[PDB]
């Protein structure tokens, strides 16, 4: 808790590898001189006058898209450029390193339909600039349609059991074409009946059927149980 | 004519002769270009010219 | 080693040929890293023999069946021309 | 003038018992099967990160 | 050109019928839809959008 | 009109006459019995094995047809 | 000042990490694919339909007689291509393939390869059951690890490589 | 020219301006890369050697495998070849269509035995040497690297002497005796 | 072991080196014999391949690197 | 670059050879040839993390060399397989 560890850019841009005797995995501040979650920051002096900034760490068993990196994708849609819909934003568990691995340019539009982490999350929001609270239920978009403009990835972090309806409502209105989605899967609270890559199966087809085309999915076995990271792009014309 | 396509009973032309509509005997009913070349976007005058 | 004579190496073609410091901390931790690195040398040398000699084993065992099945197929086609 | 037996085979339960532990520990290398979850507090994942590699299933 | 761009086929639109399309109506006022009944009894009304 | 050195070339055989081919991209010279042509910077891209030899080139520039006689 | 050793310049006629191995499934013990259990979904293909029918066996009853368990079985739209495209002959074999039991997925890749759509999208998931009657669909299937097959022969289907068969 | 769209590329596939078929896949240009030919026309004033001698082998298996004059002639033309040492060994008749070359018969050329015979390291430095004038082939100078060499000729390839290339490779064993003025 | 037993395919001791001749110690086995052996021959073979190079040096022997060599 | 090359020279060298820093781990292979663009840096302790992981004030050494040298435990076994390595190697 005091050692001193190196840092090294990772395959996907903005996030980086903290290799030590142990290596973690962290990202960038964009609030620097603080740490919402609860995690360990790791702070380097850049040497004009000399600079302090501070990298906090992406913890993989708190974060299911931390889950996923160390895990391993092929390739994100969280490039430091864009902008990223963060669909079932609990609290600031993820939603912080989505947002600081997107960077001061972009902006993370988190929603969110629950009322107490809603507000802890907006008390988060005013110390970083670029994510935008949502304090609505995601099943209608048409009620959150007034302030958020044509996103170029969508997160998919909710557990209800409508996931293919949300996310084909919340990517046909607001996400791009060409554009990114990552669905995290949990097959507990899909249906607990029948078993987990059943439940994929299923999910991946209706995926497909609403021409999100899935190039990826991932397991993230040793860091949580029955859960799966599919990536996918909407393709929109041209599935084929 | 396609190859899955078998004894088509009722062809109709859509309300804007750009699409002609055939419903065959294998029970699938398929869409079709009438000007076949053609395609069905806007085009700048220079590719209408 | 190898020698050579010198009346051989003094007459041979031209491409043929065969051609400060700290006392204390610094010195005792460069020994260290020395250490280290012999260690680590030494180390994954014993792996990279035992990876070796594994294979050694995994060739034996793959070419002793990849025989006798070449030789079922053989008898099997053997068969099939014979039964014309 | 028997060869070497085994106290391992001896008990046709407990052999069946030695090897599904080692089966067990057997695909802790093939798949990274779940332990438990985060044990301690999140002190890194103890055995290496590498970037070069992407241990996740393409879809044609 | 034309014979290198004359590709007709648009898609076909649903899972098709059961038995075999029979019968096809356009309706005359609007554009993306009609209405279709195939031989085993089972009639359908198809958006074409 | 601009003073552009495009391709200079000394070759050492008898050159009757040449002529561009549809641009300053590429034009054919008359050597001493092959007629050659070539690129913008001097290469050359053909000895023509016909045209055994050549005095008068011309070029039919909408039928791209270089003619030799 | 004139070079040495000067060609006629010619063109020259010749000078003008990511690595991925796809981790084994969560659902995949050693060889006993530890995640399938009743109800199964079954993939259908086109020659398994055509034997069926010739052998006339049913298709969802034969399926409950041969493996006893509620069995869904799924045609890619893929494969009904090309049990559209098989011609005329084979119209009891369409009008069989539409039924509403058997519920059919989407594709998507361009052509209509029935047998690399169907070890394509087997070996994404390993939670589905392949019928067929191919040999060398067969050979594709029990040369991966560890999803289970059934064919068609004699009177009923009968089934390879499950384990909870009886 | 533009790398042509699809449909450019489909409405015309013939087109080629950098390489057509009666280039023969460029083979002079690349052979006379490969050796280092200074002058054009080299590669086929080679080559209607090699049509003539290839053209003469078919009229003397034409001829009848009884008569004096084709047998003498054949043998004959055959120590020729071997003399002017085209091939390496004095091997059958059908090598006078599978082993007569435009590349062997420039590789007897001079400055590529000078490379092969490890005198220059590189055929351009070889080049670069018998146009500057230090070889020599016997008694004779030679100025043009056009000279090929015959079979007897490979042996008395050496420097001239006062060259200066002489001198520094005697220098650099130390064996360097001036005494005889190089 | 296909039809034969543990003491049919034992153990074969070795015998150790000498004690009266033990001041040039460890005899050396077969083991050992082909182990020295195969480096011998492997330099005489070099040895060869570099008597043969000398003999045929071809004196025109020229490079550019013979000045800075000497 | 260079001017702090000399401070560093040693323990991305180490971090190299972490295979055999310590006999409990087995990191898994990779080569991690010295990467271009680089950072060093010190972890800062959570304020709710006390008495766990925070190392004290006279501990912190300030270079992971001389954390390293640190502990002699660790220190005595890279000396007794040093010394088992030595006269094995002579
Ligand atoms: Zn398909």
């Amino acid at each position: 808790g005091g050692a001193k560890v190196v840092i090294e850019p990772h395959r996907h841009a903005g996030v980086y590898i903290a290799r030590g005797k142990e290596d973690l995995l962290v990202t960038k501040n964009m609030a620097p001189g603080e740490s919402v979650y609860g995690e360990k920051r790791i702070s380097v002096e850049e040497p004009v006058p000399p600079t302090k900034v501070e990298y906090r760490v992406w913890n993989p068993f708190r974060s299911k898209l931390a889950a996923g990196i160390m895990g391993g994708l092929d390739e994100l849609f969280i490039a430091p450029g864009k902008k990223v819909l963060y669909l079932g934003a609990a609290s600031g568990t993820s939603v912080s390193h989505v947002s600081d691995v997107v960077g001061p340019e972009g902006v993370v539009y988190a929603v969110e339909f629950s009322h107490r982490p809603g507000r802890e999350l907006i008390s988060m929001a005013k110390k970083r600039p670029n994510i935008i609270p949502i304090i609505e239920d995601a099943r209608h978009p048409q009620k959150y349609r007034m302030l958020i403009g044509m996103v170029d990835c969508v997160f998919a972090d909710v557990a209800q059991p409508d996931q293919a309806r949300i996310i084909a409502l919340n990517s046909h209105m607001f996400l791009k074409d060409q554009g990114g989605v990552v669905i995290s899967i949990k097959a507990n609270c899909i249906d607990s009946t029948v078993d987990a890559e059943t439940v994929f199966a299923r999910e991946v087809q209706k995926l497909r059927e609403e021409r999100i085309k899935p190039l990826e999915q991932l397991t993230l076995e040793p860091y949580e149980r029955d859960h799966c990271i599919v990536v996918g792009r909407y393709m929109r014309s041209g599935l084929k | 004519h396609t190859k899955r396509m078998q004894h088509v009973f009722q062809v109709k032309y859509s309300m804007d002769s750009k699409y002609i509509i055939s419903g065959s005997d294998d029970g699938n009913v398929r869409l079709w270009r009438s000007k076949a070349w053609e395609r069905s976007n806007v085009k700048t005058t220079r590719e209408k010219n | 080693g190898l020698k050579v004579p010198k009346a051989v190496q003094k007459e041979l073609p031209f491409k043929s040929q065969i051609h400060v410091v700290l006392g204390g901390d610094e010195k005792k931790a460069r020994s260290f890293i020395q250490k280290v690195l012999t260690i680590s040398k030494a180390k994954d040398s014993k792996r990279k023999e035992q990876k070796a000699s594994q294979r050694k084993e995994r060739l034996k065992k793959l070419a002793k069946m990849e025989e006798e099945k070449s030789q079922r197929d053989k008898e099997k086609k053997k068969e099939y021309f014979a039964q014309n | 003038l028997t060869p070497k037996r085994n106290k391992d085979n001896r008990n046709s339960r407990v052999k069946k018992r030695k090897k599904y532990q080692k089966a067990q520990k057997k695909l802790k290398s093939v798949r990274a099967v779940y332990s438990g979850g985060q044990s301690g507090v999140y002190e890194g994942e103890k055995t290496g990160i590498k970037k070069g590699l992407t241990r996740s299933v393409k879809f044609k | 050109l034309e014979r290198m761009f004359a590709k007709p086929f648009v898609g076909q639109l649903g899972y098709g019928h059961r038995d075999g399309v029979y019968a096809i109506a356009k309706n005359y006022g609007s554009l993306n839809k009609l209405a279709t009944g195939s031989a085993d009894g089972v009639i359908k009304y198809w958006n074409m959008s | 009109r601009k003073g552009q050195l495009r391709a200079e070339l000394f070759l050492n055989e008898t050159c009757h006459s040449a002529t561009y081919l549809q641009n300053e991209q590429y034009f054919a010279v008359a050597q001493k019995k092959y007629t050659f042509i070539y690129d913008h910077e001097g290469t050359e891209l053909h000895r023509l094995k016909q045209h055994i030899e050549a005095r008068h080139l011309d070029f039919l520039p909408y039928h791209y047809l270089l003619v030799t006689a | 000042t004139r070079k040495f050793g000067l060609v006629k310049r010619t063109l020259n006629t010749k000078k003008d990490l990511t690595r991925n191995i796809p981790q084994v499934s969560s659902a995949l013990f050693f060889q006993y694919n530890q995640a399938i259990k009743p109800p199964y979904q079954v993939l259908i293909d086109t020659n398994f339909i055509n034997f069926s029918i010739q052998k006339k066996v049913d298709i969802v009853r034969g399926m409950m007689d041969c493996l006893l368990a509620k069995c869904n079985p799924l045609i890619t739209d893929c494969v009904m291509a090309e049990l559209e495209k098989l011609g005329p002959k084979y119209r009891i074999a369409l009008k069989l393939a539409r039924d509403p039991r058997i519920k059919r997925l989407s594709c998507s890749h361009k052509g209509t390869y029935a047998d690399d759509c169907l070890v394509h999208r087997v070996l994404q998931h390993k939670c589905y059951i392949v019928a067929t009657n191919d040999a060398g669909l067969k050979q594709r299937i029990r040369k991966i690890p560890g999803i289970p097959l059934m064919s068609v022969g004699g009177h009923a289907y009968v089934i390879e490589k499950l384990p909870d068969v009886f | 020219v533009r790398k042509l769209k699809h449909h450019e590329q489909k409405l015309l596939k013939k087109v080629d301006f950098l390489e057509w078929k009666q280039d023969q896949g460029h083979r002079d240009t690349q052979v006379m890369r490969t050796y280092h030919i200074q002058n054009r026309e080299d590669y086929h004033k080679y080559n209607r050697i090699c049509g003539d001698i290839r053209r003469l082998a078919n009229k003397l298996s034409l001829l009848p495998p009884t008569d004096p004059f084709r047998r003498k002639h054949e043998q004959l033309l055959l120590d020729k070849l071997y003399a002017m040492g085209v091939l390496t060994t004095k091997s059958k008749i059908s090598d006078l269509e599978n082993k007569v070359t435009v590349s062997a018969i420039c590789r007897r050329r001079l400055p590529v035995i000078m490379h092969r015979l490890k005198m220059a390291e590189t055929i351009q430095d070889a080049v670069k040497f018998i146009e500057q004038g230090h070889v020599r082939v016997g008694p004779n100078l030679i100025n043009d690297p056009a000279y090929l060499v015959t079979r007897n000729m490979e042996d008395y390839v050496t420097w001239v002497d006062n060259s200066k290339i002489k001198k520094t490779l005697l220098r650099y064993r130390n064996q360097i005796d001036d005494f005889d003025f190089s | 072991a296909k039809l034969v037993h543990d003491v049919q395919k034992k153990q074969h001791r070795e015998r150790s080196q000498l004690t009266s001749r033990s001041r040039y110690g460890f005899l050396e086995k077969h083991k050992d014999y082909v182990k020295r052996a195969q480096d011998f021959h492997r330099k005489q073979s070099t040895l060869k391949v570099l008597r043969e190079k000398a003999k045929e040096r071809n004196p025109d022997e020229y490079y550019h690197a013979m000045h800075s060599r000497k | 670059d260079d001017n702090m090359r000399r401070e560093v020279q040693r323990d991305l060298l180490l971090i190299k050879h972490r295979a055999a820093l310590d006999p409990k781990r087995h990191y898994k292979k990779q080569r991690w040839e010295v990467p271009e663009r680089f950072a060093i840096g010190t972890i800062i302790e959570d304020k709710s993390e006390f008495y766990s992981s925070r190392m004290n004030r006279k501990e912190r050494k300030s270079t992971i060399l001389e954390t390293l040298m640190g502990d002699e435990a660790s220190n005595k076994y890279f000396k007794r397989k040093y010394n088992e390595i030595q006269e094995k190697s002579t």
